[PDB]
Order: structure tokens, then sequence, then C-alpha cells
């Protein structure tokens, strides 16, 4: 799934050095990163949807239900004219975004947080360069607008989810020569106000300077699409614990990159449940985090795990990797990691996994281990105390896990609590209904605006006609669209037409045709009795 | 240097009983002014000449 966003503002009509406006360029860019996407034999099941700078009702123009005829036709037909509303519409392509998440199950907030279960999109917000307007000025703060807030949207406190990642374009190309091409393979960025938003949400903001560069920053943007698993590690607390080799020192400590999880939908088990400790009788649940602040810690502790426990190969994208290749890339030797936020109810973190890399030593495998694994591989009374510590719903999946070997368990304490089940289904009820809305009002635009406005400065209620671009006056049916100038032989010639009486008569003086005229389209209505046997 | 009557009396297609011989005017034809700049050739060059005397 992929949401392109161009503002089509009236700032994105200032005309390039190569003689098209930025809009032209971008559709441009558009199209070839549409025949560049199909290149790899992977776009058989994504979707495109448009979304520009527009009211809320005539915002989008493309989305669900929505094949790539109409969206092709939409962005065919897109016109610069309006302000810079970035932080609405950015607002708006989020909740496009969330509309069908709390109806299937994705991010239910109640059985911890399955990443197996991805929704991927990325979005290109292809803007101007600077002095965004909000109708009364220009702000330099960029802040998204919170007046109607989506049903069953405070339990996330952000806009972006899970995997929704931001990619932008600024199109800064001069217009006398964009003679600038000093450097061949270098993508600075565009370090404007939406460059913090991007890099939040976990993409980078390329600045297009040249249709060299441009054609360079498409070509890099088609390698970075794939299961959207974004979580973010912390250095904190082990002061650089890394002396194995060499001694530390470091930036590559708030690494927020993706994870490529490949499915063999995804399969996987074993998943991050929360940040808190749940209690059996919570009414108000705390909001989560789109992005899990998880810790890792250096140590050694036994990175030999060998069990019947299931397998998961979540690929982690190379990012900040160069900390791990100073050392080595850590050859038959790990580091924990460990959730922080209260994990458990009196402590400060409790490792659940490691970072082990592979044998290869190419990218960081990312091996996702149980709530407290050395404690349960390694009864005599000792299980029934020890699922104590873990927390009452992760109880859910483990057990599952125990299907393959017995059932010891049961539903008798298989509750999360008596109040997060409540208020569930009417806020489900509600989102379901909210998204049949903004699904059934998206393409009929229905403006019905012609006026214009006579002020006095039949008394105040008077307004003047505009100009009608789809009028198709009828010239036999209507006698007042015939002129002045060609009325006695348009006289004649509805005369001949009306005397004529021939067969399938029309009131169209000369109909040609639409703007595309297909050849099969036309042959099929047709009937041709031959088969060239020979 | 740099309406209805004449249409009305040669109508009806010389036939009274059929529709006209073309579809109608694209614009309008034969441009009226077509006039082309035939001033003078002389006492022309001492105005510049006076000109410039000034500029001088």
């Amino acid at each position: 799934i992929l949401l392109f966003l161009i503002d089509t503002s009236a700032s994105m009509n200032q005309r390039s050095h190569l003689g098209t406006t930025y809009l032209d360029t971008a559709k441009g860019a558009v199209e070839t990163f549409m025949k560049l996407r199909a290149r790899d034999p992977a776009s058989r099941g994504d979707r495109y949807m448009l979304v520009t700078f527009e009211e809320p009702p005539y915002a989008i123009k493309a989305g669900w239900k929505e094949n790539h005829a109409t969206f092709m036709n939409e962005l065919k037909n897109l016109q610069a004219e309006g302000l810079t509303t970035l932080g609405q519409s950015l607002r708006t392509a989020f909740d496009l975004l969330n509309l069908n998440r709390l109806v299937t199950g994705i991010d239910n907030y109640g059985q911890g947080r399955n990443p197996f279960f991805l929704e991927p999109a990325i979005i290109i917000t292809i803007t101007d360069g600077s002095k965004l307007t909000t109708t009364s000025g220009v702000q330099d703060e960029l802040h998204l607008p919170l007046n109607s807030p989506l049903p069953g949207s405070e339990l996330t406190k952000e806009p972006f989810r899970w995997d929704q990642r931001l990619f932008a374009l600024v199109l800064r190309l001069p217009g006398t020569m964009s003679v600038e091409s000093e450097q061949l393979t270098g993508v600075p960025l565009d370090d404007s106000a939406i460059t913090p938003m991007c890099e939040v949400t976990g993409g980078r903001s390329y600045s297009v300077c040249s249709p060299r560069m441009l054609n360079q920053c498409l070509e890099s943007l088609v390698q970075k699409v794939q299961s959207g698993v974004v979580i973010n590690f912390e250095k904190a607390g082990p002061d650089p614990s890394p002396v194995e080799d060499g001694q530390p020192d470091g930036s590559q400590p708030w690494h927020s990159c993706h994870k490529l999880i490949y499915v063999r939908v995804p399969i996987g088990h074993w998943p991050v449940p929360e940040s808190f400790w749940p209690d059996q009788n919570s009414p108000t649940l705390p909001p989560r985090t789109s992005h899990p602040v998880v810790k890792f810690s250096c140590t050694d502790c036994e990175p030999m795990v060998i069990d019947k426990l299931p397998f998961d190969k979540y690929e982690l994208e190379p990012s900040p990797l160069t900390q791990f290749i100073l050392e080595r890339k850590s050859p038959q030797t790990c580091w924990q990691v460990y959730v922080s936020n209260s994990a458990k109810y009196s402590e400060l973190g409790h490792p659940f996994g490691y970072l082990k890399a592979s044998t290869a030593l190419n990218c960081v495998n990312l091996f996702v281990m149980p709530y407290n694994y050395p404690v349960l591989l390694p009864w005599r009374q000792s299980f029934e105390s020890y699922l104590k510590t873990m927390p009452p719903y992760y109880l859910g999946p483990l057990k599952k896990a125990v299907r393959m070997m017995g059932a010891p368990n049961l539903i008798a304490d298989s509750m999360e609590y008596g109040l997060s089940y409540s208020v569930i289904s009417y806020l489900k009820k509600l989102s379901q209904q909210a998204k049949i809305e903004s699904d059934r009002v998206i393409g009929s635009v229905g403006k019905k605006v012609v006026q214009e406005t006579g002020i006095k400065v039949e008394y105040t209620g008077f307004q003047v006609a505009l100009l009608n671009k789809d009028l198709k006056p009828q010239t036999f049916r209507n006698a007042y669209d015939i002129p002045r100038r060609n009325l006695l032989d348009h006289l004649t010639r509805m005369r001949s037409n009306l005397l004529k009486s021939t067969r399938r008569f029309l009131k169209g003086q000369d109909e040609d045709q639409v703007h595309s005229v297909p050849i099969a389209q036309m042959g099929n209505y047709q009937e041709y009795l031959k088969q060239v046997p020979s | 240097g740099q309406t209805n009557r004449r249409h009305t009396a040669a109508v009806p297609g010389p036939g009274g009983i059929w529709s006209v011989f073309h579809a109608g005017v694209i614009g309008r034809g034969l441009k009226p002014p077509k006039f082309v700049q035939s001033r003078n050739q002389q006492e022309v060059i001492y105005n510049t000449q006076s000109l410039l005397s000034l500029l001088v």
C-alpha cells in the first residue's frame, strides 16, 4: 500500500528550468516511480492512494475500493490551486490509513502487540520548499491540528502507527540552469519543517535539485519498501560496555530503523506485550506508543539458546550496524535486550531477547525470545510459581506453543481485565461506521459552487453566474444556446435535421468523440463473419 | 517605425430544402485591417537626428 501525497497548492505553479511547473515534474516522477516499481515482481498486491491539499471532503481523491484506473485519472487532472495546509493533509492521510485497523484486529491494545500483523504504507508528501501558510500568516513549527479525534485514538497518542513511514520530496529545482552537479553519488537532506516529522516516523527526506538527482532519489526510494517493523533502540543503561576488542567512546544509540519481517500473512509468535504494569481492574487504559522504547544491554549471558522453541527470522535493516561491525559483529556472542517503562510489577526492565548476528555476518537476525527465557528453558511445583512474574494476558500466545507438547493450562486464569473488555465493541463499531462514511463520499465531489456574490456596498439574494467548463450546450434542443452570429445557418441546419426523419436522431451539433478512442472498444461492438482458417 | 440580411439573401444553400454546405466557421477569417507600415522614408531619420541631438 502506497499513499502519494501531492499538495497541488498554488505555490506549485512556478516554472522549472526545463519548462514545466513543479506539479508536472511531481506527476512525472510519480509515473516513473510506478514504472520502476512495476519492474519488481511484487507489485501485484499493493494499492495506490492519492491525497491533495484540499478540504476534508475533497482532500482524498482515490482511497479504498479504488482501482488503478480512477487513481491515474484523478492524478492526471490535478490542479495546483490552494494554500499549503500540510498539517491538516497529513492528519487526513493518517486517519485514512487508520480506518480499517480497529476492525480487523491490528493493534487490539488488549492482547500484546503482534508484529506479524502488518499493514505497510509509505507517504511521499511531495510539497514545495518552505513558507507554508494557514490562511492567516506563515508558520514555522508544523504542528498537527487536533480538532476531531477518531473514536479509539487516545490509546496511541500519536497520529502515525507501527508501520507508517514518511519520505519527503521538496523539488528545489532552480529556474535558470540547475548546474549544481558536483557530487555525483550524494543525496543530501532538505533541512525543512518536514524533516523532523519524517525522521520521527523513520524515513528520511530527500532534497531534489536536478533531474539526475531526482532519478537517483527515485531509484534509491524503490529499494526502501518492505514489511514495516520499526523499533527504537537506546544505549541506556550500560555506559557503552562494549569492551570486547577495543575501547568505546557515539551516534549509533537512538536507532529507529525498520525490520524486514518476511513471511514464509506473516508467521511468528512471542510479541512485545506492552510497556506498563496491567492491573486486573483498570477502566482507563494507558496510551501505547507507536515506537516501542526497548533498550539493550551488552552482556554475554549464555548466547547459546538451542531448544524446540518456534523460530523467527525478523530481519533487521542495517542502518546503525557500524557499532556492531567495530566489534567483529560479535562472533558467537550476543547482548540482551529489554523493554523499559515498568515491564513488570516492581522492576526496571526485563530481558526478553537478544540481537545475535548470523553466521554470514550480513545483518542482525533480531532473535525474539519469550518474556523470560533463561528460567523456563532450564515440575516440583515450580512452573506454578514461575507463571506469576509474567503479564497475565501474555499466557495467551505462549500456551499455543505448549500445544506442541501437551495442555496443562486452561481458561481459568485467562482473563486480562474485566473493564478492558467493556467500551471496546462500541469503539470498533464507531470506527467501522466512520470508515464506511469516509469510503462512501470519496469520489463524489458535488461542488455546485458557481456564483459571484454581488454585494450592495431581488435584494440581498442576487448572485451572478460564473463560466462553466463542462456545460455541453444543447444547440438542437435548447434555443438559448444558439448565438447571434451563426443563427440562420444553424436554423437551416436544425430544419434539415428535423425534416430528414432519419434513425437515431440526436440533439448534438457535432460531438466527435471523447479524449480516449480505443480500438478494441470500438471493434467489440461489431460483427465479422470471418475466422482466417488458412 | 512600427449582419444577417446579407447572410439571409444568400442562404438555404440555394435549394430552400436542405442545410448549409459548410459546417460553421472556426474564428472570423479574412482579417480586415491587414495594414502595413508605409508612412514615409524621408523626414523620418531627421526625427532620430533631432532626438540624438537632444540626448547629446
